[PDB]
């Protein structure tokens, strides 16, 4: 009933933060370059997963790309450019949404809900991932940005669509075996 | 003066942690799927 | 200028430290707001004529 | 949220649930566990114990590493202190 | 040390869980601020040389007025006997001793 709707909702929800943090661009506030002489400035950069877009200066509003490659620092370097993780998280949201709204169609098969719940968490084990990956690669000061802080809430409401969802696989099998 | 540790110091145990709790809902998993074949 | 040598320990919050003659740097020990010192033996040794 | 899941998912178990770890619950044995603190329940499956060993690794080094950095901040703070 | 019974309510918990947390740093700041005091107190190195002196402001030394052990320390061109007479010359109260 109502149980059925915060799952849709907050499933909706987290799909849609999580989504939102790796386009934007505004992960890490640092102070770095955004232009491919020899002369150089500094200024402060609001860093992205993707691009270095300037927020302060002549260069304002200029978004540079970033070469994130300049074994096990490899390894690092090559999952932090390719976000393997972030996106991997939005893959798994996605999917669990799919489930969710399978199951008002086929409504015989108690699988489909807890196949949402595996999905759930397991897109926030991915996102908590994803975090550690992107603040070790990363590493004078910073300070994280609303786009950062979406990712680390959309976890956070991704694993209780994950308890809510395994709460209505339960609930449902303890409905059988009452009518058994 | 010295330091605060930081993420990149202790990130073994995180990758552990999280490696480890995939292992344990995937022989929860298995475990539960042998048990729906066998009904 | 020393002057400037003075205010500058004074508004750097912990992050400078001036190399001057150890007279001046005694009289402003000695003056308000009071919160600079002198430390250390004196390095080399010359007069006044 | 891990715990709960694995424990208490299948439903090849609920002859009353097969064990105490539910949610409320899950939460309060993993704060207790990282403090070092005493016990209330103790996982008794395969898949429970395997996040149960886990933690209690990660525990250790981390609240190891506090204590053992802690003292390195009060060390270098007590020895420095201004030629 | 101690594991008999817990809380199970919901306020109970949240007692024993910032008991808990206040526990843990307090035991925490114990062990790591002793290990400080066994730490610096060892690393001390007892009183060497005269170069230990010139740089320590603590504990005063001082010569005689008259004799070979002032005059030693006035004409020496030393840096680590020269800085001990500079701050011995002019240093309150006076070290010089009779």
């Amino acid at each position: 009933g109502v149980q059925m709707l915060l799952t849709i909702v907050g499933a909706f929800a987290a799909f849609s933060l999580m989504t939102i943090a790796v386009g934007t661009d505004y992960w890490l506030y640092s102070r770095g370059v955004c232009k491919t002489s020899k002369k150089n400035e500094e200024v402060m950069t609001h860093s992205g997963l993707w691009r270095t877009c300037c927020l302060e200066g002549n260069f304002k509003g200029l978004c540079k790309q970033i070469d994130h490659f300049p074994t096990a620092e490899y390894f690092l370097r090559a999952v932090r450019a390719s976000s393997i993780f972030p996106i991997l998280s939005v893959i798994l949201l996605f999917m669990g949404g799919l489930c969710i709204a399978a199951s008002e169609f086929y409504k015989t098969r108690h699988n489909i809900i807890l196949s949402a719940g595996i999905f759930f968490v397991s897109a926030g084990l991915s996102n908590i991932i994803g975090i550690i990956v992107y603040i070790s690669a990363n590493a004078n000061s910073y300070s994280y940005g609303w786009s950062f802080y979406f990712g680390a809430l959309s976890f956070i409401i991704a694993e209780m669509v994950g308890v809510l969802a395994v709460h209505m696989f339960i609930d449902r099998h303890k409905q059988l075996r009452a009518t058994a | 003066k010295t330091s605060a540790l930081s993420l990149s110091n202790v990130a073994g145990v995180f990758y552990i942690l999280v490696g480890g709790l995939g292992l344990a809902m995937l022989v929860a998993l298995i475990e539960f799927c042998y048990k729906s074949r066998a009904e | 200028t020393t002057a400037e040598g003075v205010a500058r320990v004074r508004k750097s919050k912990g992050k400078f430290a001036f190399l001057l003659e150890s007279t001046m740097n005694e009289y402003i020990e000695q003056r308000k707001p009071c919160d600079t010192m002198k430390v250390g033996g004196n390095l080399d040794s010359k007069g006044y004529g | 949220v891990v715990l709960f899941l694995v424990s208490r998912f299948s439903p090849y178990e609920w002859h009353q649930p097969p064990n105490e770890f539910g949610i409320f619950n899950s939460l309060w044995f993993s704060l207790g566990a990282f403090m070092q603190q005493g016990c209330d329940i103790s996982p008794r499956s395969l898949s429970g114990r395997i996040v149960g060993g886990v933690w209690w690794f990660f525990t250790l080094i981390i609240i190891s590493s506090y204590t053992a950095n802690l003292a390195a901040f009060l060390t270098v703070e007590r020895m420095v202190s201004p030629s | 040390q101690g594991c008999d019974i817990s809380p199970r309510s919901l306020s109970g918990r949240i007692v024993g869980g910032v008991w808990w947390f206040f526990t843990l740093i307090i035991i925490s700041s114990y062990t790591a601020n002793l290990a400080a005091f066994l730490t610096v107190e060892r690393m001390v190195s007892p009183i060497e040389s005269a170069e230990d002196l010139a740089k320590q402001t603590e504990i005063a030394y001082g010569t005689l007025d008259s004799g070979s052990t002032k005059e030693f320390f006035r004409r020496s061109k030393i840096a680590v006997y020269e800085k001990m007479w500079t701050y011995m010359r002019s240093a309150e109260p006076s070290v010089f001793t009779r």
